[PDB]
């Protein structure tokens, strides 16, 4: 028996929406210690990383480890269906998934019971390195970034230096260059300047309103990783490939 | 101009 | 001649597009007691009613009754030319319905001619009956519960008991249950369930910004009546078909 | 050498969403004066004439007169990626524009450089001449008429008189017709009655949040001008062909 | 859907 | 629509 309930529904609002966009099917796997999941997308080039620790539930319990097939957009629809300050429980046994929706200003209760699926896809393990370059700034700031040179080009080219960080495009009607200063702050250890494909760092930026900062973690011909942090929760991590230059 | 390798080739 | 003035343009413009997207053309039936529309639906299914009492028009003059056959597009975008604060002036005589916008807020005069057409439609008559539950409850959070089951399915299968009252629908993501407790108001006699398309009540709850509030009178094999008080002008009642079970 | 740097950024993001409904493609004449545009629509129907007086700038430097020939959808799509408080600089050499977009509230610095075309187009110049009647009034008010009289008709016809103005349209719906009463002021000197496309009207009121008044030049067997004067900067001004009465 | 609808003329 | 345009050139 699995009940999990959280207080800020918004958290799983928002953590679906953020993910919906780049994949339509992943594997939640519960355990004791909380809520993981790690898929990569349809055209196999980013991988997304959700953890929502236990401690960030106000009811966790976990009798078996399971691991539930969920379409993320059946998910995502039934989500809708909560208020933006509704107590969201998970509750599954070892068939289906049970949502149930508390609503704090009226005496009104939601059920939703979704149906699970068998999901026989890749299971890719990412070791823990330490990157040549880690930028922190406001997620606000990186999602407009990515939104404006999109205009422009199709991919970015994301340089890391000691005084800044600089974000480059260039397509048919000219190039651009967003020149950002060390809130930004820059834990470098080597210059990088990698190239990424800008729909998927869109994609990325869906998790906006999950944190007011994201942090960029580059080291040179390895994937690109944009950290979203939850709420001493947890966290929901993106890969991108970078780009064969 | 540029393609990219699969996610899977680093990990 | 017939003239009457809305110090309250808005009513009327809420009031179209309440009606609008369910019907296309209506008869507008005015007489010395006040304006009321009584028209079906394309799919003969659903029915409306409007009763817009002469009591709730600053100035009401009807010297002999008449049957307008207007077109509730055309209606709409005209009624749309009128500013949210406008007092309304519908003037007709026994070809064309003239709307007049005073503009509160400016020394402007808004003055349409809409043509009038023939309506030879199906005349129906419903005799006010008792129903077996009568739910008063917020208009809004009937709307979003609408709304929210047609993520789910296509059907809502209202059940209304002493407790409270429970809308669910099923569909292939699964199954959604909505579970409301006794402002939340049942004037139950016998318990009722029904089951209605969704499609339907989301075309009624178009009226919402007509009332806060929102009341729901069923009776087994019979339709649902759906009214919207206006604000004591009169109301806008939507009668659905219930699904043959 | 041309550099001019402008404070208010978005007084030329509004500019450029003014001009790209109706124009392409434009010619960007420079001089030690400021910044002069002159272009006839795709249709050669109407006319957009854009000044910009080098005393509007913070910085103005112009060594040699330049004549840029601009996509203005690529520069209108350059300009959304300027913050609506942003210091805009505008630098270009006697191949490219370079757009300098410097943050307020950040320590982000964007540098763009659109490519520029040769443009071989039609020039025409306009005689400033006296009209009949020439009728001031708030640019959202204008805005409104024309978006209203558009969903009855497809022609406007603006009779203006001593009393006041007046807007008419018709349709196969019915009429339409706006009168204005004399803050609204009408410098008449004959009284005129012109037919003009709202098309084309709805094209000039996207210039409506650069000034919060609008002027009509009318004068009977010639164009229309609908003026926005930007912030004693300069003015936008649209000239209308009128209709074959 | 599953089940269907009779004509609001039916009731009226 | 029933009345045409004259081009902007033929005034300009």
């Amino acid at each position: 028996m699995f009940e999990a309930r959280l207080v800020q529904g918004s958290i799983l609002k928002k953590v679906l929406e953020a993910l919906k966009d780049l994949i339509n099917e992943a594997c939640w796997d519960i355990s004791s210690s909380g809520v993981n999941l790690q898929s990569m997308d349809s055209s196999h080039v980013s991988l997304v990383q959700l953890t929502l620790r236990s401690e960030g539930f106000d009811t966790y319990r976990c009798d078996r480890n399971l691991a539930m097939g969920v379409n993320l957009t059946s998910m995502s629809k039934i989500l809708k269906c909560a208020g933006n300050e509704d107590i969201i429980t998970l509750r599954a046994e070892d068939d289906t998934l049970a949502l149930v929706f508390e609503a704090p200003n009226q005496e009104k209760v939601s059920d939703y019971e979704m149906k699970l699926m068998d999901l026989d896809v890749e299971q890719l393990g990412i070791p823990e390195q330490e990157y040549s370059c880690v930028v922190k700034m406001p997620s606000g700031e990186f999602a407009r970034i990515c939104r404006d040179l999109s205009h422009i080009g199709d991919a970015v080219v994301i340089s890391c230096a000691k005084d800044g960080v600089k974000f480059s495009a260039s397509g048919e009607l000219g190039n651009g260059n967003i020149k950002l200063s060390q809130a930004v702050t820059i834990e470098m250890n080597e210059p990088v300047q990698l190239t990424f494909a800008l729909r998927y760092l869109n994609f990325f930026t869906k998790a906006t309103p999950l944190s007011s900062t994201v942090t960029l973690s580059m080291s040179a011909d390895v994937p690109l990783v944009v950290e979203y942090k939850i709420a001493d929760m947890g966290h929901l991590k993106y890969y991108l490939a970078p780009k064969i230059e | 101009k540029s393609g990219m390798k699969s996610i899977d080739t680093f990990f």
